[PDB]
């Protein structure tokens, strides 16, 4: 992550719904960063867990996603990832993230169209 | 293919079963998974063991012969005693023939010793079956066989050690109290013989793994062996030196010396206290000598970790520890034992600085031993200044924080012991450490804390005097430390531990007026500080500072124009306009804490008031509006209004309790009006948008309003007083708000919180409202029942509060349960049987205890209809259901509890509490009395229950546990026999006659 | 570089629910027993490399136990995991232990205590001293909470590698591919996400 520029950094809990239990499932807890490639200038999600430091997020903030609440929260955002990369080979997720405030989830939704508006040049 | 291993129509191939093993140990994915399911179903067939010595004799792989030997054990523990003994023999034969042929081959005995060890554990169980009885030789032969090889006279020390393990130290709960006596009089009987070999071998051993083996085998001895076989042999003396010399058994000689410390010991023998001293002496020269010296820095060696050495040191711990606490008065009297002693305490000293948290709380148990001693004990602190002066600095440096509740508090008390028998060296060591800090040398915020936690431990152990000067230099230095600090981060860290020290010395605090104020009004500026954790250790520190000094901010001090309760809250809005409402609630609770100081009625009511101004202005003008327009509620910000209002409300009536009443009168009835509103748009909400609706963040916000609605009221009546006034004013608006709601609503919109205000009532004041009792049981009982009869998991919160509300209504109001018709009262003994077949142990206590309470009372009763159709509908389903929870192993930590209702249930019978018969007419001789038929039920019920038990055994077991109806151990005793028993087939009965 | 590690101790523990969280970082509330025994490989990246634990999480249950100290054959570690809300769970603490070392006499073994973040705690810190004599590392742990979770895994790695020092690193993170959604797959993904968007996040009152 040293070729990158931080952009954004925020706590969040990361969620995959799994469609066959039909429930949100974890995926992990710590920093969500906001990561400017230097050479491309493109700007990734990459979110690692606390203690393991294990990437449970990586993909672009493509220019097409959008983030939409969650009928059980004001401090989430829901958004399909076409392309992530955590576990390997790039798969299709809904992802949920989850912030300590609504304060927090708005300020994110900003940064998340800021990055976006990057990502389209 | 794999599969075919299952069918047991064809002869089993041996090649295919070391394949299937081979997948399962090797394999990965999807193939290991298979061959796990395989072993598993081949394992647990009835008839797998005749395969056993098939495979023992023709299998390549030693995997599949450790699984074959566990399917024998299963035999062995199970139906051993099924089988001919001609059958038996030839196993035993088999067994000892498998064992003794991999010893006399080198290669097997140096690479196979799961399989021996394995085998030899086998063996130990067919001796729990056989001996002595059926096996007098085993003991001579294994002596015999000993002196025939190395790699035998090895594997029978391994045996020996087993048979130990299995007889003394794991017998209580896997053999009936009659055959662990039998097997530890049995090997007591023969261990003049095994102890002459295990001497022998260590006297002229010369091989290290027979060496070890020898002293892994004593070790178990010295758990039930007499002193005389350590004391009157040479063995105290070979441990003490030979084997702590060399590192191949140091390890293990040190465990060995660990128990010789705690062996049972003759106290007026001076030979034996010399012998005591002498090992002792022994092992730390040898230690000195052949480990390290006094000197060595073990927290250095325990990092670097090389090989064997943090289990060494933790050995040494121990040994220190535990022959200390016992002997230390031995060395302490005579002035040739005073460097043994000394050296013995500096080893403990260096272990003590090892980084290692569970070693550290090994060796401060020890010291608080010692410290309590030396703040006790006559002549006895002099000896130790030195070894007390290094312990101040290790205790200082390894302070950790208040919320590692267990660790800081045996931390403290040290600390504290220390601090008492040399409060000059305490001092100076936390002056210099201080100096350290401002000085940059040691500064880090773990460092600064840390000192901050120690200094604070030791509040109260010092003169008021030397106190003062001392939290005064304390206060200088982190005044000093905070300016010359730059950035927030630094600044915070200080002012978060000034805050911290000043809140551990209260009587500072209330000797010094002026200083107090200073503190709170600083406490109030670092309160509008947004600066991460500033807010929350000011209003922390508040509230610390006010629960020890509140009478000093309720009384007028002199040079003040009004008590500074007042003070604070003409203030209250601009102190608190920069908290988050859980800092403002914590605020609102410190005022609650100083108001309740103030025992003139008239003004405490006044300071109330004037206290809840914020809060019942803001409540006034949401009612005008709520009343004026219902709609209002809707919206997302009044909703986070009202329940922070109820929240402030709640926090007050913590601290006031019976004090609160003015305030709860004042706002009580449109409250209960807030609750029916609120109530309504839960309900049209879920209508509108389905169960879903009761996830989203507007109805979670309204229900919260309910909750603290709840909890107000159940913290009011929780601690009041005037209960004629909670019967008067509060219970009939509550049950009207609160019941019919609870019931209406789909099961999913019901909160818990009903149930556990209800129980607070029927609790407090359930004796003054018969009639409101009934009410609550008609209300909740049936359709809460409903949630939670369906499964062991739906609705966990409603599940233990059901239970609560029946236990205290069973307690306080059983005419209630009298009133119930009697197809409800069914469903309530149904209720009660459910709640003990709970893995949950909060609804399983709860049960037993409904359970043991509904006995009493319908016992109490006397002889009249309803007790006498009670004993007859519901006595043998409340003792088949509670012989089942006894029996059938998914109920453990309830043993307890349910022996004590079997208890009872059967001594109804006994004392005659019971008038009708229990059986119907015709079903025995019509004169037969309920003690002699509850005999004849229970001998078919665990005839039935257990058919593999014979008839001797059930009513051996059934004569034993009848006649201790009265002694609750002695019972319990003969229902573990009867667990161990049914386990097994051909159980002796006479066990039963255990005493 | 892999190591097998058997995890044993009475059954409802969170054996399961422990491994499940450092395998995929869910948590399972839900309490479906062991049959025997499940195996998974789970990876660590340390300044030393990555380490591979064959995690063998077996059943508590005596009627679910299948092969029992079977499972214990050529392990190279062992959690003994117990629950601080359940006082038999301790109790039971011995008996895995001797089970375990009967079969594997020199491993580095960790004892932890589970389930600390419930407030009611049965087994206080006082009551828990197995670990002095028998040499086990031991944590208090929340598979739920994550309090230590790591720990029992970061101190077996530090035994089985012998470096002291050795630390978890965060795992070198590549560049991720830029796709553009299927029009095919567009209608179908809008029905995933409406599942998704009308399912509740769980514990919305967590801090996270
Ligand atoms: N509060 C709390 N619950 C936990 C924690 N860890 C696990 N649980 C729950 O406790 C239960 C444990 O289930 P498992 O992890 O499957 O238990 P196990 O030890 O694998 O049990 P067996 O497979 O039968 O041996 C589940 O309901 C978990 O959600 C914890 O740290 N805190
Ligand atoms: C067993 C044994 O092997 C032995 C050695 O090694 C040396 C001296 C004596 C003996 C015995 O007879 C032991 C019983
Ligand atoms: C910083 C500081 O913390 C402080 C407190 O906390 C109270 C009174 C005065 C001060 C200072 O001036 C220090 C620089
Ligand atoms: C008490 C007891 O319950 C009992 C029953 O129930 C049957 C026969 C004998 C007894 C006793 O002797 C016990 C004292
Ligand atoms: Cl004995
Ligand atoms: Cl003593
Ligand atoms: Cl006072
Ligand atoms: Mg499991």
């Amino acid at each position: 992550e040293e070729d990158e520029e931080v952009l954004y950094k925020v706590r969040a809990k990361l969620f995959r719904f799994d469609a066959d239990a039909k429930e949100w499932k974890e995926r992990g807890t710590g920093d969500c960063k906001f990561l400017k490639n230097k050479k491309t200038n493109k700007v990734r999600i990459l979110m690692r867990r606390d203690k393991t430091l294990k990437i449970c997020a990586n993909h672009i903030i493509a220019p097409e996603y959008t983030l939409k609440p969650n009928v059980g929260s004001d401090r989430s955002w829901v958004y399909a990832c076409t392309a992530d990369i955590a576990e390997g080979e790039a798969e299709a997720f809904t992802f949920a993230i989850r912030f300590g405030s609504k304060e927090n989830a708005d300020k994110f939704k900003e940064e998340f169209e800021k990055a976006q508006e990057i990502n389209k040049k | 293919s794999m599969e075919g291993i299952l069918d047991f129509s064809n002869d089993l191939d041996i090649a295919l079963l070391d394949q299937v093993v081979s997948t399962f140990y090797q394999g990965e994915g999807v193939q290991q998974k298979q061959a796990q399911e395989i072993l598993t179903k081949f394992q647990d067939n009835p008839d797998a063991w005749e395969k056993a010595d098939q495979i023992l004799q023709f299998s390549t792989n030693p995997q599949s012969k450790f699984i074959a030997l566990s399917i024998l054990d299963k035999l062995i523990t199970r139906k051993w005693k099924l089988l001919p003994n001609d059958h038996r023999i030839g196993i035993r034969n088999f067994v000892v023939g498998m064992i003794i042929s991999m010893c006399q081959d080198d290669e097997v005995f140096k690479t196979q010793k799961n399989l021996i060890n394995k085998s030899d554990l086998t063996l130990v169980q067919i001796l729990k079956q056989e001996w002595p009885q059926n096996w007098p030789e085993f003991i001579p032969e294994l002596i015999g066989s000993s002196s025939s090889s190395v790699n035998v006279c090895e594997n029978n020390m391994i045996v020996l050690k087993l048979l130990s393990e299995e007889v003394f130290d794991f017998s209580a709960e896997q053999m009936t109290q009659a055959k662990a006596l039998h097997l530890k009089n049995s090997m007591s009987k023969e261990f003049e013989q095994i102890f002459k070999l295990c001497f022998q071998v260590l006297e002229q051993g010369s091989s290290s793994s027979l060496i070890v083996a020898t002293l892994e085998s004593l070790l178990r001895y010295l758990h039930w062996i007499p002193y005389r076989y350590i004391y009157e042999t040479n063995i105290l003396e070979l441990l003490s030196t030979k084997f702590m010399t060399s590192p191949d058994t140091r390890a293990i000689t040190l465990k060995c010396l660990t128990e010789v410390s705690n062996l049972k010991i003759p106290q007026d023998n001076d030979l034996i206290k010399r012998q005591t001293v002498l090992f002792f002496q022994n092992t730390l020269q040898q230690i000195a000598t052949s480990v390290m010296p006094v000197t060595a820095d073990l927290k250095a060696t325990y990092a670097n970790a090389n090989g064997n050495d943090q289990s060494f040191l933790q050995d040494l711990a121990m040994f220190l520890t535990t022959y200390l606490a016992r002997n230390r008065a031995l060395l302490e009297s005579d002035e040739s034992l005073r460097e043994l002693l000394l050296n013995a305490h500096q080893y403990l000293i260096q272990l003590s600085k090892i980084e290692e948290r569970e070693l550290f709380k090994t060796t401060l148990d020890y010291w608080h031993n010692l410290v309590a001693d030396l703040f006790y004990e006559p002549l006895k602190k002099h000896i130790y200044e030195e070894i007390c002066s290094q312990l101040r600095l290790v205790i200082i440096e390894n302070m950790v924080r208040p919320e590692e509740i267990q660790l800081y508090k045996s931390e403290r008390e040290v600390l504290v012991y220390l601090t008492h028998l040399n409060v000059i060296d305490t001092e100076e060591i936390m002056i210099s450490k201080l100096a350290r800090q401002i000085d940059g040398s040691e500064w880090s915020w773990h460092n600064i804390n840390t000192l901050s936690w120690a200094i604070g431990s030791i509040s109260g152990t010092m003169s008021e005097k030397t106190e003062k000067r001392f939290v005064v230099t304390v206060i200088k230095d982190l005044l000093g430390l905070c300016e010359q600090k730059r950035g927030k981060d630094n600044k915070a860290v200080v002012a978060r531990d000034i805050m911290y020290v000043v809140g551990e010395y209260p009587r500072f605090l209330k000797a010094h007026w002026n200083f107090l104020r200073t503190v709170i009004l600083k406490l109030f500026e670092f309160m509008h500080e947004t600066h991460e954790g500033v807010q929350d250790m000011a209003c922390d520190t508040f509230i610390k500072i006010v629960q020890k000094c509140k009478y000093h901010f309720v009384i007028q001090q002199p040079r003040e124009s009004e008590p500074f309760i007042q003070t604070i809250i003409r203030d209250i809005q601009k102190t608190t306009a920069d908290l988050q409402p859980q800092q403002v609630h914590t605020f609102y609770k410190a005022c609650g804490i100083i108001i309740s100081e103030e025992r003139s009625v008239a003004e405490r009511n006044r300071l109330l008031s004037d206290l809840m101004q914020l809060p019942n202005m803001a409540w006034d003008t949401i009612v005008e509006q709520s009343t004026a327009n219902p709609t209002l509620l809707l919206d997302s910000e009044t909703v986070k209004i009202i329940a922070n209002i109820i929240k402030t409300n709640v926090a007050v009536c913590t601290s006031m309790g019976a004090d609160f009443y003015p305030q709860l009168g004042h706002i009580y009835y449109n409250m209960l009006q807030l609750y029916r509103a609120v109530s309504s748009m839960i309900s049209t909400q879920v209508a509108a948008e389905g169960l879903i609706a009761t996830k989203t963040p507007k109805v979670r916000g309204l229900r919260t309003i309910k909750k603290e609605i709840l909890k107000l009221v159940e913290t009011y009546i929780s601690k009041a007083r005037n209960l004629d006034d909670v019967v008067k004013v509060l219970v009939e608006p509550l049950l009207n708000a609160v019941l019919e709601d609870y019931m209406n609503n789909v099961p999913d919109a019901r909160d818990a919180e009903v149930l556990n205000c209800m129980t607070t009532v029927v609790e407090k004041v359930g004796h003054m409202i018969p009639q409101g009792v009934i009410l609550i049981l008609q209300s909740v009982f049936e359709c809460t029942l409903d949630m939670i009869n369906k499964d062991f998991t739906e609705y966990p919160e409603h599940r233990v509060e059901f239970y609560k509300l029946l236990k205290v209504i069973n307690e306080k109001s059983f005419a209630a349960f009298l009133e119930l018709p009697p197809a409800a009262f069914k469903l309530f003994v149904d209720a009660i049987c459910w709640a003990f077949k709970h893995n949950n142990r909060d609804v399983e206590v709860n049960g037993l205890q409904i359970a043991l309470d509904l006995v009493k009372n319908i016992e109490r009763m006397g002889n009249v209809p309803f007790a006498n159709e009670f004993h007859k509908n519901y006595f043998f389903i409340f003792v088949s259901e509670t012989f089942f929870v006894l029996t059938d192993s998914d109920h453990k930590s309830g043993f307890s509890k349910q022996a004590l209702l079997l208890m009872k249930l059967i001594s109804l019978v006994y004392d005659n509490k019971i008038s009708v018969p229990l059986y119907q007419e015709a079903e025995v001789p019509q004169g037969t009395s309920n003690q002699v038929y509850l005999s004849q039920y229970l001998a078919n019920m665990l005839s039935n229950a257990f058919p593999h038990l014979t008839s001797e055994q059930i009513a051996s077991f059934l004569s034993a546990l009848t006649k201790q109806c009265k002694d609750l151990v002695v019972f319990k005793g003969t229902l573990r026999d009867f667990l161990v028993q049914i386990k097994e087939v051909g159980g002796d009965p006479t066990d039963y006659l255990f005493a | 570089v892999q190591f097998k590690l058997v995890l044993v101790g009475d059954g409802g523990t969170g054996k399961t629910t422990f491994v499940k969280r450092h395998l995929t970082g869910e948590f399972e509330k839900k309490y479906v027993a062991t049959l025997g025994v499940e195996v998974h490989p789970l990876v660590f990246h340390t300044n030393r490399g990555p380490i591979k634990f064959n995690v063998w999480d077996t059943a508590g249950l005596e009627k679910f136990g299948g092969l029992r100290d079977g499972y214990y054959i050529q392990a190279q570690c062992a959690i003994i995991m117990f629950d601080v809300t359940s006082r038999v769970t301790y109790k039971n603490v011995p008996n895995w232990h001797r089970d375990l070392v009967r079969v594997c006499e020199n491993i580095p073994i960790v004892l932890c205590g589970n389930k600390v973040d419930i407030k009611d705690r049965k087994v206080k810190a006082k009551s828990i001293v197995f670990h002095r004599k028998k040499n086990l590392q031991y944590y208090d742990i929340s598979a739920k909470s994550n309090y230590n979770f790591e720990k029992p895994f970061l101190w077996l790695a530090r035994k089985l590698i012998g470096d002291p020092n050795l630390e978890f690193v965060a795992m070198p993170a590549a560049a991720p591919p830029e796709v553009v959604m299927d029009p095919a797959l567009a209608a179908q993904y809008e029905h995933d996400l409406e599942v998704a968007q009308t399912t509740a996040l769980p514990d919305e009152d967590d801090d996270l």
